[PDB]
RNA sequence: AUACAGUGAAACUGCGAACUCAUUAAAUCAGUUAUCGUUUAUUUGAUAGUCAUGGUAUAACUGUGGUAA
RNA sequence: GAUGAUUCAUAAUAACUUUUCGAAUCGCAUGGCCUUGUGCUGGCGAUGGUUCAUUCAAAUUUCUGCCCUAUCAACUUUCGAUGGUAGGAUAGUGGCCUACCAUGGUUUCAACGGGUAACGGGGAAUAAGGGUUCGAUUCCGGAGAGGGAGCCUGAGAAACGGCUACCACAUCCAAGGAAGGGCAGGCUUACCCAAUCCUAAUUCAGGGAGGUAGUGACAAUAAAUAACGAUACAGGGCCCAUUCGGGUCUUGUAAUUGGAAUGAGUACAAUGUAAAUACCUUAACGAGGAACAAUUGGAGGGCAAGUCUGGUGCCAGCAGCCGCGGUAAUUCCAGCUCCAAUAGCGUAUAUU
């Protein structure tokens, strides 16, 4: 039944509606609230080649 | 009630369906199994032609349910009797398991699913993910499919949280010296780099740490619009419809690379020339077996009576068999009518198809043959050598001959021994073309999914499979640096696998060196070097130039070290406390088995897992220099004598549970920064080749063991060599070398009979190196007593020896007299009275210890047989003078 | 309830658990005996002289695991 | 010592046994002595156990009885047939079986054989409390519980149970293995042990034995669909007969009007029953268009600025939901008249 609800999924146009059905929940809410991406964080983070040397943020 | 899910999820699935690209979801929480049916039904509503099959890979136990139908329905009926369930009600998860076609597989049994293709894949347990399992499952997922990873572990969730809050920070809590999941951390970081990855919770809320978070729904596709590769397939199919009868097979080909390879093979068969060779090298999933099946069908259509196919085992070859069968069906051949199948009478082949007989027209045979067998190849028209990289190299060299050769090799295969032996086999192909003509075709277009698949690209980047060695223009311009100018540096593994792009490029170069160096590899080697506490990584660098200006350096040599000995025992005890002990020491156990020695358990040592040098640089001495620098580092010369220097622990800041409740380390480190522990010896365990044995002999290692029977894949016996560091007693090494020398003199009779005498004397000299390096001269070979001589040799046997010394008798009488005499000479108990030449001693060992025929020995020496007989006569004349 | 003592899951123990398809006229069936020719769980009536208390082996139950089952 | 009768009961003597059994048990009472020992032993009951009898069965056994037929005269030793001796077997008699030994046993009075629609017969069975011979009940006889074969547990089974091998189906699987045995329907439910009775350690539990209820016009039942009046108006109503005519006399009215009656129904209760339905009883409502709206068939007209056909004007025939406007438009042969059966009433075909 594609037009009708089967299970929980219901499709109207391009939208899909699905029924829903402590510290971990809090940190999941923190993950949802976080908008920054780990690739862009890698862009910020630099790396040292040796013990005492010029730290490079990105590869040349 | 009804919650509108995020628009990115259906957009991602439908984009994957439209572009024939796979997608990956990571569901975090307890209700991930509840969210699976939604993803599968979104797949099927996007694509009706999509494959329905689901794959479920789990480690130990299923997540909250069972796979047995009777057990499930019995539990449901008992729940009906208790009354907790309505008579006709089903959880959508339960209906998903009941209705859908799911193949359940363990992590260990990932070998079985290799042939199959699945619409959806579900990796239940994240913490046990290995690169081999990951590659094996993702290759099975077809285009447009979904790979779901379930994160239900609180520790993994906390690692993910800390890592995304701070990429620098890592979560390692209550962790002593043990396994640290650096590979899993690198996986989690790479998920943000992946363009087709969404990380969602159990309520299908999108976590913005994913790479696909800025995904947009594609415009709806046009039916007139087709991919350009499929358009070239249409053009090749038009040319195939013009052609006959090979056109049906060309249409059966799924890629243009398949079509080009098939046309090259058909051109070879149409030439029907014995000196022609076609070498097909393919990626995994590119239908090399399909191309060879079309090759066999085309040869049958041309009318080839003799088809010999060889492979290490027919389980590499059944795929070729059904591909051949559908080629036969396309031509017009039918089972039980015009062709018959005779399966294996051998039970170890598991009833594999060994014989294929074709009755229409002339008699035609397609037969599977053993790779080591080559004498039956004298009446061979067309031979397909499948997985010739997996076939040992001298076997291939013997296998070459005047017949049509179709070689199959797997470049960039998931097993890295495939691609490394493919590079060596490419070198041997360039040797082979220098006589017989050779044409090489390569396949890199996947049939299951679209080319340029983001998931395949991310997987190759993660596992470093597609890493290829490249010559350095800067090093070429500066010239080859001097090995004394070169220096050794420890690689910090945490910042090596911290997934920073500079470290990624450096790791790519080291993996390229690793694969291009050794011919045996596996994807699990990466997880081994990342997550093993005992393992350390060393790199040899060119001297640092100011003109580089902080540029990334290119490694020259790579050293992997595993610490095996008494220092590993405290970690093994911790592993036994936490369950399994994951194979700590190899050389201590092997030495304990071969030699009853309690002291070797107390001794601590380091085993070199792999030395890696660049193949482009030839005879640079970089490997030997690296071994010398490593030996000096373990002795302590690079280590500073003053202990006033701080330890400077460069471990990454480990977030604790209390820290959750409430700056990268250097990639390369100088040797003086870390002081190594007190290590007593160095060891290597390697397949015995002449070049490697010479290399370790020049590095002054001493053999203590040689494996009785060679490995099936390599064909070379395993040898163990030890080297004692200075300041440590070498008496145990001398005793081990002496007993190994006696064992080798005995074992030259059986399974070493195929060694050359030159390599045998090389092994004996490497054993005698320990006695030479021994400072004490008290131990020496006892002189042979006259009573002992009369015991071991008859007096009339000595008269016969003197008679053949006067040349009265023949060779066939003195043949009894030979072997015991050779054992005396190579045991050196007879003394230094008679000195033989190197060639003469090689002859004596070949006749006596190796039991070889003089014709074979003369063929090996490339010397006249009469000259060898005269040399042996001179040898025994010196023997008769000594007696 | 300073052995248990109320009510009692599981378990051990004991008792019970004796529709379809084919058509034979001394066969069946019906009576009639016999059992000085037989077997008895039960019911009923009888019946036995010829250490202040022996030794275990387990279930249910704990736990460690194998299997798709 | 019994018995019509014994080598039976019983009592001995010498032995024999993979040889037994002769309470190491349980709850209600705290008993009576004096010896106050904390000694003696104190009552009601459970569950055991030996043998014999009884009861419940059962197995064999005895004689008496059932169709047609010689277009069926020999049958039996053709699974030994008839006996004898001994043994094996069984719970036990026995050709039940096995050796050995004799030879017999059944009969034209029909042995023996065939057919029997032998869904048969049996006073088997309660009847037919006035159907002419009819009801109702009971025994059918056997075998099987995917199909051959072997085995086991019990007082009682060659078990509707289980086990092994074999043969054939068929199911799940991760392909390594694992488990299984149909009946109803067409051209199947719900309630319950209250009654009746049975089975358990037992009053209590349980019984798809058993009872109750539901969907299921059909063959066919007893009603109702109105009963009493009053007034006004009209002069004709009916019967017979070919016509001519004749016979007869309170009849006609789609006229008005009055109160009374009550069934269908609506519905309160109690009764009823394990519970409920139903039944019995039953307050309160329940008619004028009594719209609380009976059918089914038959006979005969009549009408137009209408239609068709044939003609020796104006006719004849066939017919006519159709006209000329109009569908909120029109109140028109007032809904044309009459007949018969009536919760029934027609047609077709066959047949006396």
């Amino acid at each position: 039944a594609p037009m009708s609800d089967v299970g929980g999924v219901l499709m109207d146009k391009d939208a899909v509606y699905i029924d829903i059905g402590g510290e971990g929940e809090k940190l999941m809410t923190g993950l949802q609230s976080v908008e920054q991406s780990i690739a862009e964080k890698f862009d910020g983070v630099g790396l040292q080649l040796f013990s005492n040397g010029t730290e490079l943020h990105e590869v040349a | 009630a009804k919650k509108a899910i995020d628009s990115r999820i259906p957009s991602l699935i439908r984009n994957g369906v439209q572009t024939k690209q796979r997608s990956i979801f990571v569901i975090v929480g307890d209700r991930a199994r509840n969210q699976l049916p939604n993803l599968h039904y979104l797949m099927m509503s996007a694509d009706l032609k999509m494959n329905k099959s689901v794959l479920w890979a789990y480690k130990k136990k299923l997540l909250g349910f069972t796979s047995h139908r009777k057990k499930r329905e019995n539990k449901i009926k008992k729940e009906i009797k208790r009354g907790t369930r309505e008579v006709n009600e089903m959880d959508p998860f339960e209906s998903f398991i009941s209705n859908q076609n799911i193949r359940y597989v363990y992590y260990k049994e990932s070998e079985k699913i290799l042939g199959n293709t699945y619409g959806m894949c579900i990796l239940q347990d994240f913490e046990a993910l290995t690169p081999n399992l990951l590659a094996r499952t993702i290759e099975t997922v077809e285009g447009g499919g979904i790979v779901v990873i379930l994160l239900k572990s609180m520790s993994s969730l906390k690692q993910l949280y800390t890592m995304t809050m701070d990429v620098h920070a890592r979560y390692r809590t209550e962790a002593h010296g043990d396994v640290v999941a650096r590979f899993n951390e690198r996986f989690i970081l790479s998920l943000g780099s992946n363009p087709n990855c969404l990380v969602v919770d159990d309520e299908l809320n999108v976590l913005p740490l994913s790479g696909a978070k800025n995904v947009k729904p594609l415009p709806p596709k046009e039916d007139d619009e087709l991919p350009p590769k499929q358009l070239e397939l249409q053009e090749l199919k038009e040319s195939l419809e013009d052609v006959q009868p090979a056109g049906s097979l060309v249409s059966l080909s799924k890629t243009v690379n398949q079509a080009h390879a098939i046309l090259s093979f058909i051109d070879a068969i149409s030439e029907k020339t014995l000196n022609f060779t076609v070498a097909l090298t393919a990626g995994r999933g590119r239908g090399k077996s399909a191309a060879l099946g079309i090759s066999i069908a085309a040869a049958v259509s041309h009318g080839y009576s003799n088809i010999f196919v060889t492979s290490p085992s027919p389980e590499n070859l059944k795929t070729l068999f059904e591909f051949i069968f559908k080629g036969f069906d396309a031509l017009g051949y039918q089972e039980h009518i015009d062709y018959d199948i005779i399966q294996s009478t051998n039970p170890d082949f598991n009833k594999a198809i060994v014989r294929v007989d074709i009755k229409r027209d002339h008699r035609q045979t397609i037969q599977y043959i053993v790779p080591q067998d080559h004498q039956v190849l004298g009446q061979a028209e067309l031979v397909v050598i499948d997985e010739a990289a997996a076939i040992p190299l001298p076997i291939v060299k013997n296998l070459l001959g005047p017949y049509l050769v179709f070689m199959a090799s797997t470049i960039n295969g998931y097993e890295g021994t495939g691609r490394s032996l493919s590079l060596k086999l490419i070198q041997q192909l360039r040797n082979q073309n220098n006589s017989r003509q050779l044409r090489e075709i390569s396949l890199d277009e996947p049939i299951r999914y679209a080319p340029g698949d983001p998931i395949e690209k991310w997987l190759n980047k993660l596992l470093c499979l597609d890493v290829t060695l490249i010559k350095n223009p800067r090093f070429a311009t500066r010239g080859t640096p001097h090995p004394s100018q070169c220096n050794l540096f420890v690689v910090n593994r945490d910042t090596l696998f911290s997934y920073h792009p500079v470290s990624e490029n450096f790791l790519e170069k080291m993996m390229a060196l690793y694969v291009s160096s050794h011919y045996k590899n596996s994807p699990n080697d990466l997880q081994l070097m990342s997550d093993a506490p005992a393992h350390k990584l060393f790199v040899l660098l060119p001297p640092i130039d100011p003109k580089d200006g902080g540029r990334i350096p290119d490694p020259l040599c790579v050293i992997q070290i595993a610490l095996e000995g008494e220092i590993s025992k405290e970690s093994v005890r911790n592993s036994l406390s936490r369950g399994q002990r994951a194979g700590g020491d190899l050389i201590p156990w092997l030495i304990s088995q071969q030699f009853q020695d309690e002291e070797f358990a107390s001794l601590s040592g380091a085993r070199i897992v792999r030395i890696a040098t660049n193949p482009e640089y030839a005879s640079m001495g970089y490997g030997s220099r690296a071994i010398e620098l490593l030996r000096d580092y373990f002795e302590g010369k690079f280590t500073d004598m003053s202990e006033d220097v701080r330890p400077k622990d460069y471990s990454i800041k480990r977030v604790s549970d209390k820290e959750l409740a409430k700056t990268l380390p250097p990639l390369l480190l100088k040797l003086s920064e870390q002081p190594p522990h007190y290590l007593h010896y160095l060891g290597v365990s390697y397949g015995l080749t002449q070049s490697l044995h010479k290399f370790w002999k020049n590095n002054s290692f001493v053999p203590v063991y040689l494996r009785q029977t060679a490995n099936d894949l390599t064909g070379e016996h395993t040898c163990v060599m030890l080297n004692v560091l200075e300041g440590r007693e070498s008496n145990w090494l001398v005793e081990f070398a002496k007993d190994f020398r006696k064992r080798f003199l005995s074992l030259l009779s059986y399974d070493f009979h195929k060694f050359t005498a030159v390599q045998a004397l090389s092994v004996i000299e490497s054993s005698k190196k320990a006695q030479d390096l021994s400072d004490d001269e008290k131990h020496d070979n006892k002189e042979l007593t006259r009573t002992h001589l009369d015991d071991i040799f008859s007096p009339f046997d000595l008269k016969r020896l003197d008679s053949y010394s006067n040349n009265l008798l023949d060779y066939h009488v003195i043949g009894d007299m030979i072997p015991m005499l050779a054992l005396l000479y190579f045991g050196d108990k007879m003394g230094d009275s008679v000195k033989l030449s190197s060639v003469q001693s090689a002859i004596l060992l070949a006749i006596g210890l190796q039991r070889k025929n003089i014709d074979t020995i003369a063929k090996e020496l490339n010397l006249p047989s009469n000259q060898t007989i005269a040399m042996f006569a001179k040898i025994m004349r010196k023997m008769s003078q000594y007696f």
